[PDB]
RNA sequence: GAGUGAUUUGUCUGGUUUAUUCCGAUAACGAGCGAGACUCUAGCCUCUAAAUAGUUGGCGAAUCUUCGGGUUCGUUAACUUCUUAGAGGGAUAAGCGGUGUUUAGCCGCACGAGAUUGAGCGAUAACAGGUCUGUGAUGCCCUUAGAUGUCCGGGGCUGCACGCGUGCUACACUGGUGGAGUCAGCGGGUCCUAUGCCGAAAGGUAUCGGUAAACCGUUGAAAUUCUUCCAUGUCCGGGAUAGGGUAUUGUAAUUAUUGCCCUUAAACGAGGAAUGCCUAGUAAGUGUGAGUCAUCAGCUCACGUUGAUUACGUCCCUGCCCUUUGUA
RNA sequence: UUUUUUUUUU
């Protein structure tokens, strides 16, 4: 009766499925620096998981089967507080680059289509079916 | 804080001796007798007028 | 090099090449101090009445 | 995830291999500390004492040259354009009189 | 159709709980109440149900969506909504008597659970950094 | 009706308040058994409202101070919950029991006033208004530059002033006060 | 030494100190045959029905004047 | 088809009145006639230091003027436009007509 | 004076670690670090073997805290 | 009325009130300004309306399903609960108990959304207070072309042994670092910029829509929540100072405009004598918008989010108001 | 408990 919909699971749990069966699949193409660059200027550090391509495109994709959006929206969606030393925080963007590419490789899965108007990226026929299966693989 | 100005006092006043028959006992009473006797520019005015009214007739009952 | 009130004569040497004139010929001088006056510090600015 | 005392030294040896030649283990070049350089052109990552080495002349040919940085660093002032009338004072209090 | 319509209010955040007749449903956005963030005040959601008796709730379908504020205002507009569309529910079509006794033991418990709080925020004057305090002053 | 427990987990009409003057002072059971410490109410709209707050309400209220930690109610509340397993764990008895016990060992009985002072008796409200403060005090004290967690220095604070032992902060500062006060009878 | 005596408040006489902060109260001994009944200066917001505690209950306040 | 009517002004009253008076004329010539909308208002708020030097305490002058804007929608293709619109006039109000 | 304190496991230690600190009523990174001088991130992760093993329950195991206790 | 007069009384013994607010007494009677009333604002609730706001359905479609349901778009009716903004009601010391001079009123209870929400305005008489550098406001004085007018080119207003004021960032596990997950409001736009593509970033590029409840924008803010590593070490706290490279604004960036990347990594271990602000959605923390703005926010003016400890007093310090009193 | 001063003319 429940656990039918994304929206009826942890959304950690989520996501963290996602990305398993994302890394699974075998045909997310990584980019070739995705050892080698920060994900935004408000970061210090480069990511600590080998893997955060595939959580981040996890991630792009449970938040599209919530709203559509597009590379510019993302990138405040996972922006945030950027610490500017002896200076108050402010608001700060994350990179564009990695979003995009997660995006175009949800897309060569077939999980990920253009928006019908044509104004964004939207959950796909096949994305949907993919992640209520996942959901409901949670379960429990 | 809640005395009454002599504006409000002056008005209850006048409007006792003018319509003692019509003012009763009742807040919503002499509220609805003002509305119609005299024209005042405020509703917290009117309202602050009313109700010493009535605290008028609570004591005119007991005495002069 | 103009450096607002003189030319300072300057020759121009191979390791200048891609910087701007104006770094070689200073717009004000080098500060040498001079024993504070009366403003400075709170305790010396009484003056007596008589 | 380790501690550096569980490395062996041929870990340290590659490491070390990696810092010196980052260029070769596909490093870029905004990576660098040291890139373009304006005496050599070499683009490089200047290591333990080659900083100072580098630093030293680096102020020297300011200096030598008599660029208003140079002269701003061998006065032992603020070189980035500050405000120095308040703050930057290390000094001793002077008094009146 | 049996169906009802309540809100709830707090600081700015206010939320629509739509009842209906239905099997014992309760979803916040289309979430369930047992993944709604902050995680720490979910028994402040599961208040009503504890309180009332999960047997009074399991005969409706309540809707909420809430809008404005932030997470802790909406928390507590969502469970006054709930509160308030229950008592509306048995108001419009249960016994009076029935209505009572949920009012009461609602009461009871928490008054906010029925009457919105009225605290909003002050306005800043100048002078200050804040509504009443000022900035430091320098007498010398 | 259902028995409310604090967090689930911890029942309220278990606990007693030994002190009589503080039993109307420590709110836990009847109309003050509350599921959660974090209650969005007016408790300072008159003088004796704070005295309707629930007691582990006060406690975390008390614990965001030194403003780095200004209005985290939430992370004050997750460590009065960790703090409670400590203590039952550790313990053995009603955590809340515990906390109550630390309240009524933890405020003076007499004080000092400058009206050289004057040794002046302690209201009860005031006298649990003081617990809260000197327990909470004292776990704030012990977490700082230590390895040793806020909820964990937070249990030992409540366990030592429960018992009434001088290792705790606050039994050490209520001592010192009634000494004081002594002295200026 | 002074057995710890409880005194429940039956009434405020007002506030003192020398910058207000002190309340003169009465308070009328609890376990006590005789209702002891007496002067106490207190610390701390007090009210009416509120018991103290005092340590030692032989020293009376002086009167408010 | 749709005749927006945008009937905008900084005072209630007169806006209210004349909005009220193109209802009445339409209903009259018995037209679809859409009640008043009410769009938000907008304010603009100019605040300034009051003193004309630098010197006091510093106290702000907060001004703020407001705007009211209020849409009709009519289905209208016959000429009673030109008359409701011609008869009903007011000094502080703007009003505009589209063929939405 | 500075804690010296050890970054893994000396051996006596380690069998201190399944010996004693299992009978502990209250297990704590903190308590354990302070017993055993080891660094607490250590303490963490020696529990994490212990509890994987077995011979402790855990009670707390928030981001911020953890908490275990004897089996 | 009282005094020759300056001047008094009215404008009070008393009680009360935030209040020269009222009751009352009264050689004064009758009035005015100020206070209050008033305007805006915050609640909570009922009539008007809503292809620039939305709901409940109805109807198509596509997912999962424990088969009974959940989620999701794309759309023609009923309705305004939610949204918007007009018109109204609503609270007043009116009801009950106590108290008080049969008053003015005060305390508590009840009813209630609420039993003092915050602002604006704000008298007589003054200050040698600030402003001639806001002004085609201005007297007098000075100057008027080897100019104190005006423009053009450079420099300075930032210059640094030092003293002071307002501030920002911190000193750390109530934490920092990498993830994951989510909630605003005030308001702005011809300039905002959606959305594609490139770039590690900064940013570049083709342009949609919008002069706006229509688009930016369902304004996906931070603090906050959950996880991973770090553990008392100046260290993964702090990020000053400095080197190199690099985009963008602009005629021009040197005395670094600002931002981005790598590197260097200082004091700081909770701050003496002193001293400021503050009573509830307040303090404090936290970010956002606007002003300034070609570029540049650590400033101000506002907005929200998280949200307390203490007190509900006093005249002891600092002052203020009224009366009596003394005064060279 | 302690608590001294305040240039000339205007």
């Amino acid at each position: 009766t429940r656990a039918t919909s994304i929206k009826d699971v942890d959304q950690h749990e989520a996501t963290k499925s996602i990305a398993h069966f994302l890394k699974k699949s075998g045909k997310v193409k990584v980019p070739e620096w995705s050892d080698l660059v920060k994900l935004g200027v408000n970061k210090e550090l480069a990511p600590v998981d080998p893997d955060w391509f595939y959580t981040r495109a996890a991630s792009l994709a449970r938040h599209l089967y919530f709203r559509p959006a597009g590379i510019g929206a993302f990138k405040k969606v996972y922006g945030g507080n950027k610490r500017r030393g002896v200076a108050p925080n402010h608001f700060q963007t994350s990179a564009g680059n990695c979003l995009r590419k997660a995006v175009q490789q949800l897309e060569k899965i077939k999980w990920v289509e253009k928006h019908p108007d044509g104004k964004g990226r939207i959950l796909s026929k096949q994305g949907r079916k993919d992640l209520d299966r996942i959901a409901t693989s949670l379960r429990s | 804080s809640r005395v009454r100005t002599k504006t409000v006092k002056k008005a209850s006043r006048v409007l006792i001796e003018k319509y003692y028959t019509r003012m009763t006992n009742d807040f919503h009473n002499n509220k609805r007798v003002c509305d119609e006797v005299a024209i005042i520019g405020s509703k917290p005015l009117r309202n602050k007028i009313a109700g010493y009214i009535t605290h008028l007739m609570r004591r005119i009952e007991r005495g002069p | 090099i103009y450096n607002g009130k003189v030319f300072n004569q300057t020759e121009i040497k191979p390791e200048m090449i891609g910087f701007y004139l104006g770094e070689f010929a200073i717009s004000y001088k080098p500060v040498k101090h001079g024993r504070p006056g009366i403003g400075a510090t709170h305790s010396s600015r009484f003056i007596p009445l008589k | 995830n380790k501690r550096a005392g569980e490395l062996t030294e041929e870990d340290f040896d590659k490491i070390v291999t990696i810092m010196q030649n980052p260029s070769q283990y596909k490093i870029p070049n905004w990576f660098l500390n040291r890139q373009k350089d304006i005496k050599d052109g070499k683009t490089g990552q200047l290591l333990s004492t080659a900083v100072d080495n580098k630093l030293r002349e680096d102020l020297e040919r300011m200096k030598k040259i008599r660029l208003h940085r140079g002269l701003r660093h061998y006065w032992g002032l603020r070189v980035r354009g500050q405000h120095t009338k308040t703050t930057g004072r290390k000094g001793r209090t002077v008094g009146v009189s | 159709v049996q169906s009802v319509q309540t809100f709830g209010r707090k600081k700015t955040a206010t939320a629509v709980a739509h009842c209906k007749k239905g099997q014992g449903l309760i979803k916040v956005n289309g979430r369930p109440l047992e993944f709604l963030e902050p995680q720490i005040l979910r028994i402040k959601l599961q208040e009503p149900l504890l309180l009332v008796g999960k047997e009074r709730f399991q005969d409706v379908d309540i809707r909420i969506r809430v809008s404005g504020g932030g997470h802790v205002a909406q928390i507590y507009a969502v469970r006054q909504a709930l509160a308030k569309a229950l008592v509306a529910y048995y108001h419009k079509y249960v016994d009076e008597q029935s209505k009572r006794e949920l009012k009461n033991i609602f009461a009871a418990y928490d008054k906010s659970l029925l009457v919105a709080d009225p605290r909003r925020r002050e306005s800043k004057k100048f002078g200050g950094p804040g509504a009443r305090a000022r900035y430091q002053k320098s007498y010398r | 009706a259902p028995e409310v427990a604090l967090f689930g987990k911890w029942s309220l009409q278990s606990v007693n308040v030994s002190d009589i003057s503080l039993v109307d002072y420590i709110p836990v059971k009847e109309k003050s058994a509350k599921y959660l410490p974090h209650s969005a109410g007016r408790f300072q709209v008159r003088r004796f409202r704070k005295a309707a707050c629930p007691i582990v309400e006060r406690l975390a209220n008390s614990l965001m101070m030194h403003g780095r930690n200004n209005g985290k109610k939430l992370m004050t509340v997750r460590i009065v919950k960790h703090a409670f397993e400590i203590i039952y764990l550790l313990t053995g008895e009603n955590p809340v029991q515990v906390l109550v016990n630390a309240v009524i060992n933890s405020g003076p009985r007499e004080d000092s006033t400058r009206i050289r002072r004057q040794a002046v008796d302690v209201a009860p409200l005031r006298r649990v208004n003081q617990a809260i403060w000197l327990l909470c005090t004292g776990a704030r004290e012990a977490a700082f530059r230590n390895v040793k967690t806020i909820a964990e220095c937070l249990a030992d604070e409540l366990i030592n002033a429960a018992k009434g032992s001088s290792n705790s902060y606050a039994i050490k500062k209520k001592d010192e006060l009634e000494r004081v006060a002594k002295s200026n009878r | 030494m002074d057995k710890l005596t409880l005194a429940r408040v039956t009434k405020v006489i007002g506030r003192t100190g020398s910058q207000g902060q002190c309340t003169q109260v009465r308070v009328e001994f609890i376990n006590d045959q005789n209702n002891r009944s007496i002067i106490r200066n207190v610390k701390g917001p007090v009210r009416e029905g509120d018991i103290l505690t005092l340590l030692e209950s032989e020293r009376e306040a002086r009167r408010l004047r | 088809h749709r005749i927006r009517l945008t009937l905008t002004s900084q005072n209630v009253k007169p806006l209210e009145k004349v909005c009220a008076q193109l209802i009445d004329g339409a209903k009259n010539e018995h037209l679809i006639v859409k009640g008043p909308i009410r769009m938000p208002t907008k304010v603009l708020r100019i605040t300034t230091r009051k003193t004309p030097c630098g010197e006091g305490s510093k106290t702000w002058d907060r001004f703020q003027m407001r705007i009211h804007k209020r849409l009709i929608n009519l289905h209208a293709p016959a000429e009673v436009l030109r008359q409701i619109t011609s008869i009903s006039i007011e000094p502080g109000v703007d009003i505009e007509v589209t063929r939405a | 004076d500075k804690l010296n304190n050890m970054v893994l496991f000396d051996q006596a230690t380690y069998d201190k670690l399944y010996k004693e600190v299992i009978t502990y009523k209250l297990i704590t990174p903190s308590v354990v670090s302070e017993r055993l001088k080891v660094r607490a991130s250590l303490a963490k992760a020696g529990l994490k073997e212990l509890q994987a093993k077995g011979l402790v329950k855990c009670v707390v195991h928030h981001h911020g805290q953890v908490v275990y206790t004897r089996a």
